[PDB]
């Protein structure tokens, strides 16, 4: 991509995985370095984040949340947008939020802790905000199995 | 600090939502929003649902506007498969969508000027809903979009109410702008509250009118090419006065915008029902595709990672509101449980896109 | 296979207490007055057709219920819970809906929940529909003649102390 | 093209899912444990549900469940 | 309106099938079935709008087939009848009768309304208390066109 | 907030001070309402032996923490036991409730 | 002259809310339409009508269901390529009328109609059979109590 050779060249891992539908580019980050990487990206240009996304494939294996952060702005309109691919496991749900600089995260990483359980830190209030706070199981993950429940069936 | 408990059957109606406040006498300061309340489970079911399954459960996310969402839904296979839409179906699409704006900005001004009446819109909703009736065939519950357009051809009669809608709404509209310049009550009641600036709202998350409140010409359709909008007639909103009656012009000169939009596309007419249909059935592809369209709350999205399947491998959807619902707990700071019923109205929001 | 009543007889057979009996059963079928209780899709049907949770004993349930809904619904009918019944107007207050199958945090239908007189097609139909079926649930509680004012408690209840542990 | 047919009784130990949640409620207790889940779908991976339970289903991979028999449950 | 006369007691134990004519103005139908209910008798409730087959329905233990959601069988079960489970639900003697409350005078078919005024002629506990096809005021007409 | 219960039809929570039919506060005194509207017969006996069961339920069933998943399935398992008792015929319907829509089917002739 | 500015204040509310009254007054004047009991097209998608020879094979109702509600038992008699389908079965407080089948039928045996009055006292009373599903609604200029509804036109103002 554009700022995976400019910017993130510079000593930082912009694993890209070659080019979306239509403008989009994935590029793998891992988990470890994802604040700064998040403030690097921050200080570029790009300041619009929104739909950040946890698909869950291999079940048992690999779990991601990106993004799709472009640079949309007042007056200008270029819109180049990206994927910042994170990438966890079952074993390794720890992530870090980007709640601390990007505060507007608050929903976005308790909906992907409330449907995944994904392990965050740096964030004020992480609570399930769909489910109740007694809720064990995560429903969006393929290997999960809704228990026997009698409100889930009609009879 | 006595605390709120903001419960279900709200004074309002504007949703079920959870706004526990500590309220240290009446000024609010602290929110924590709790949501979950009208939830289904949507990203789970359409992975197990196909597009022809799923394409009826889009009706539940923004109902006060349905065409947003299947028209999104149905414009995401048509970029994904690269299937031309004629022009004709297009347009007719791009007149029912402002249509569908227009609808929802009414649908929020109604309810709001009832909290701070019904019959006031509804003499323009009678014939609203007679032009969905002429159009699809039914109220809000509407299911016409395919990939080549519209399900079905206009009939001779919802083009002739489609001419008069014109001059049977814009009048009527206009009498209705100049209340907020003459009844003071909306000017010390609904005044001062939305101070949030253009370097913020892009800042933090905003889009739509919370966006287009400070002065920004904010478009996504602009931007990107999409439908000819730079053919139409296009006034967006750089009213820059911040507040909620800037929102309120804002959203005035968005459907003034719609209407200018249909009324040069009353007469235009450049190309049949569905393009490209040699069998019922179909499938998607797997490529790495979010579509986005410009929503009345700002920037609805659909993302997409394929199966090349009969079901979606992957189907997570933006809705603007709920991007546009983390302001409150922001705009909470310095107000009163009298102001937290314009804030909620000032949102703009409904909850069947917040936990969907 | 069904309990047995006592059915012994009608101890007001008098012309003047059947006649306050039918006068008040029909006003009772006349007022229904509903605390709306819409916020979901069949709230279009109000601006068409109070705010104290313990008066309106003659609410319709015009909404989808789901779980986390079901605690403060179940303390809404305690909070109206001798004279009057509900109306079931959603196909998820009677079977789930459309999610009948897949859905976790769904209730399918209140009649798990909640005594309920008269099922409806469900999605918003006209607003004509409420109209036929409050005249429906006239003529039921016309049937009805406060069931001679016939009263009976369980209370079941264990003592012991369960195996607690809080947070 | 897979590993297993569709429609087979699937039979799930504690351990032999232990990937899962199946050890959170240690005691209440579940109801899949037994032949009650049926492979409706297949790709490594199988989709499973119940016979009788109306409830959604899910994705687990073909060692982690078991092809136990032909034996449908209902009432 | 309220005319005090028990005239639909003795029309509907004389002829027991009548067309009970009256509007949707509100609940002016069950009075006469709250006066039957009173007599010792036990009213349940049927309706014609979705009734197809009555004679196959209401006796001959029509089926259950549950309506599974693509994830259950099928399971061609048979539900038991509507009016014989009906005379199996009078747990006392004293209940003289049982009273068939219909609510539904359209999509009716004559014959078929006649199959069912002959199926309330069948049980002699058996009472129908079929629509009118919604006149303006309060007509309880016995079963003369079906 | 301050309920904190599962409550369906016959099986109800309801962890409250609630010796007698006037609610509260709430505490860990589990009061098991049943039958709230009236919908099966529930003769005294059986209803002595629901709760024992339910009682014997909730004591093999505890050591882990009592949340709201532990009431979801003690509650489930619960309308099981009665399900299948009022299957076996320990449990009649009432017919005397303003429904009556039988709520586990109709027995057969099996 | 702060009270002379709260009095000012009152003067522009006092105009604006004579303007208003104004407005409301003309507001009132909405005599003709006046939607209420009564004591649309065919696109109406209300109650699905039903045929049941012409209900053939492909089970496509089953198929296209978001909830997959249709129960058909059905068992092939040999050499004549004929099912031998029974009890069709369609529970309305599991149908939504959100009206897949009723365009995607090959054997388009499934049309919509305007009847709406389906609000019953029972669940199990919803499970309807196949000659409940044949029945002709209602012709709705035949009451003596519903005029002709204004579709094509609207503000008639001609009952008066
Ligand atoms: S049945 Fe559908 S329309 Fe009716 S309340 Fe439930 S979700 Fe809304
Ligand atoms: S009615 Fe439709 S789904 Fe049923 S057998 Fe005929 S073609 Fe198939
Ligand atoms: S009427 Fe609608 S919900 Fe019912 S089977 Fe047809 S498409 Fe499905």
């Amino acid at each position: 991509g554009t700022l995976s050779v400019w910017l993130a060249k510079r000593g930082l891992v912009h694993r890209s995985l070659g080019f979306d539908y239509q403008g989009i580019e994935t590029l793998q980050i891992k988990p470890e370095d994802w604040h700064s990487i998040a403030v690097i990206l921050y200080v570029y240009g790009y300041n619009y984040l929104r739909s950040q996304c946890a698909y869950d494939v291999a079940p048992g294996g690999l779990l991601a949340s990106v993004y799709h952060l472009t640079r949309i702005e007042y007056g200008v309109n270029q819109a180049e947008e990206v994927c910042i691919k994170v990438f966890t496991h079952r074993s390794n749900p720890r992530i870090p939020s980007v709640f601390w600089v990007w505060k507007s995260t608050d929903f976005q990483e308790r909906e992907s802790y409330d449907m995944l359980g994904i392990t965050y830190d740096s964030h004020p209030r992480l609570k399930r905000i769909l489910m109740p706070e007694s809720w064990i199981g995560w429903p969006l993950r393929k290997d999960y199995i809704a228990p026997n429940f009698y409100e889930i069936q009609d009879a | 600090l006595m605390i709120v408990n903001m419960g279900p059957h709200h004074p309002s109606m504007h949703g079920v939502l959870r706004l526990i406040v500590t309220l240290d006498g009446e000024d609010v300061v602290d929110c924590e929003p709790i949501l979950g309340y009208l939830h289904r489970g949507m990203e789970k079911i359409a992975e197990n649902r196909a597009i022809i399954q799923y394409l009826p459960y889009v009706t539940r996310w923004d109902y006060l506007a349905t065409m947003f969402t299947e028209a999104i839904t149905v414009n995401g296979p048509e970029q994904l498969g690269n299937i031309q839409v004629p022009k004709r179906a297009s347009y007719i699409r791009v007149i029912m969508l402002e249509l569908s704006r227009i609808a929802s900005h009414l649908l929020w001004l109604g309810p709001f000027m009832a909290d701070i009446p019904f019959f006031y819109i509804f003499r323009e909703r009678e014939f609203v809903y007679d032009l969905f009736e002429a159009a699809t065939g039914m109220r809000m519950m509407h299911n016409f979009f395919r990939i080549g357009g519209i399900a079905a051809d206009l009939p001779y009669g919802w083009i002739d109410k489609c001419l008069d809608f014109c001059d049977y709404f814009l009048t009527e509209v206009v009498e209705y702008q100049k209340l907020i310049t003459r009844n003071p009550i909306f000017l010390e009641r609904v005044e001062g509250v939305g101070i949030i600036g253009g370097e913020e709202a892009i800042n933090w998350g905003l889009s739509g009118p919370m966006l287009r409140a400070s002065g920004i010409p904010w478009d996504l359709r602009k931007i990107d090419r999409y439908e000819s909008y730079d053919e139409f007639e296009w006034e967006i909103q750089w009213q820059k006065q911040g507040d909620s009656l800037a929102r309120y012009l804002v959203r005035l000169s968005e459907m003034t915008e719609s209407i200018k939009i249909i009324q040069q596309a009353l007469e235009g007419l450049p190309y049949r029902f569905i393009s490209k249909k040699p069998s019922p059935t179909f499938e998607l592809s797997k490529q790495e595709l979010y579509v986005r369209v410009e929503a009345p709350k700002g920037e609805l999205g659909i993302f997409l990672i394929g199966d090349q399947s009969g079901f979606p491998w992957r189907w997570k959807i933006r809705p603007p509101g709920f991007i546009n619902l983390q302001i409150l707990p922001e705009l909470v700071k310095r107000m009163k449980l009298a102001d937290i019923m314009t804030i909620l109205g000032s949102i703009d929001i409904i909850m069947g896109e917040v936990d969907r | 296979s069904i309990k047995f009543p006592i059915l012994d007889r009608t101890t007001k057979n008098s012309v003047i207490s059947t006649t306050l009996n039918d006068l008040s059963n029909w006003s009772r079928l006349s007022s229904l007055w509903p605390l709306l209780y819409g916020t979901s899709c069949c709230f279009i049907e109000f601006a068409s057709l109070r705010s104290s949770p313990r008066q309106a004993d003659l609410i319709l349930t015009a909404g989808t219920v789901t779980m986390k809904m079901a605690p403060s619904l179940v303390r809404l009918y305690e909070q109206m819970p001798e004279p009057k019944y509900v109306i079931a107007m959603g196909a998820c207050t009677i079977t789930g809906g459309m999610f009948s199958t897949d859905s976790y945090s769904t209730v399918r239908g209140v009649d798990k929940l909640i005594p309920v007189d008269v099922y409806l097609p469900g999605c918003p139909p006209k607003p004509e529909a409420v109209i036929d079926a409050i005249t429906k649930l006239r003529k039921k509680i016309a049937r009805e003649i406060y069931k001679d004012r016939i009263r009976r408690c369980f209370t079941t209840n264990h003592k012991f102390f369960v195996v607690r542990s809080p947070h | 093209v897979y590993s297993m047919k569709k429609g087979q009784i699937v039979r799930v130990e504690k351990e032999k899912y232990l990937n899962s949640i199946n050890y959170l409620s240690v005691g209440g207790l579940d109801y899949i444990y037994e032949d009650r889940g049926e492979v409706l779908d297949l790709r490594e991976y199988a989709l499973v549900g119940w016979v009788g339970i109306p409830t959604a289903p899910a994705w687990l991979p073909t060692d982690m469940l078991i092809k136990c028999e032909k034996l449908v449950y209902e009432r | 309106v309220k005319p005090d006369i028990g005239q639909w007691l003795q029309d509907v134990e004389e002829h027991k099938a009548i067309a009970i004519y009256a509007p949707h103005e509100g609940g002016y139908e069950g009075r006469y079935l709250n006066r039957l209910k009173m007599q010792g008798y036990y009213f349940l409730d049927i309706s014609a709008r979705g009734l197809g087959d009555p004679e196959t329905t209401l006796l001959k233990n029509y089926p259950v087939c549950p309506a599974h959601l693509g994830k259950q069988p099928i399971a061609r079960w048979y539900y038991p009848p509507e009016v014989d489970y009906r005379l199996a639900a009078l747990p006392p003697s004293a209940k003289g009768l049982v009273v068939w409350v219909l609510e539904a005078k359209v999509l009716s078919k004559s014959e078929l309304q006649f199959l069912a005024l002959l199926p309330s002629l069948r049980p002699n506990v058996r009472v129908i208390a079929e629509c009118g096809n919604w006149r303006k005021f309060v007509w309880k007409p016995l079963a003369e066109i079906a | 907030g301050q309920w904190l219960s599962s409550v369906t039809r016959h099986v109800r929570i309801y962890a409250a001070y609630i010796d007698p039919e006037t609610c509260e506060s709430q505490m860990d005194k589990l009061t098991l309402i049943l039958d709230p509207t009236e919908e099966f017969v529930w003769d005294d006996e059986s209803c002595n032996k629901v709760y024992s069961y339910f009682q014997e339920l909730v004591d093999h069933y505890e050591g882990a923490p009592l949340t709201e998943y532990t009431l979801r399935l003690i509650g489930s398992d619960v309308e099981h036991y009665i399900r299948k008792m009022l299957f076996d015929g320990e449990i009649q319907y009432n017919m005397d409730a303003r429904v009556l829509n039988f709520s586990m089917g109709k027995p057969r002739v099996q | 002259t702060g009270f002379m500015n709260y009095g000012q204040q009152t003067l522009r509310a006092a105009r604006y809310i004579g303007q208003g009254f104004m407005i409301t007054l003309s507001h009132t004047n909405r005599l003709p339409v006046t939607i209420q009991y009564p004591y649309t097209s065919e696109r109406f998608r209300g109650r699905i009508h039903f045929e049941f020879d012409k209900c053939i094979a492909c089970e496509v109702c089953v198929r296209v269901c978001p909830i997959d509600l249709p129960v058909v038992d059905w068992k092939l008699e040999t050499n004549i390529r004929k099912k031998r389908l029974l009890n069709y079965s369609i529970d309305f407080g599991i149908c939504i009328f959100c009206g897949n089948c009723v365009e995607y039928c090959p054997t388009n045996c499934l049309s919509m109609t305007e009847e709406y009055e389906f609000s019953t006292y029972d669940r199990h009373e919803l499970n309807y059979n196949q000659i409940a599903l044949g029945r002709l609604p209602m012709s709705v200029i035949d009451d003596y109590t519903i005029r002709t509804i204004w579709n094509s036109p609207q503000t008639k103002n001609g009952v008066n």
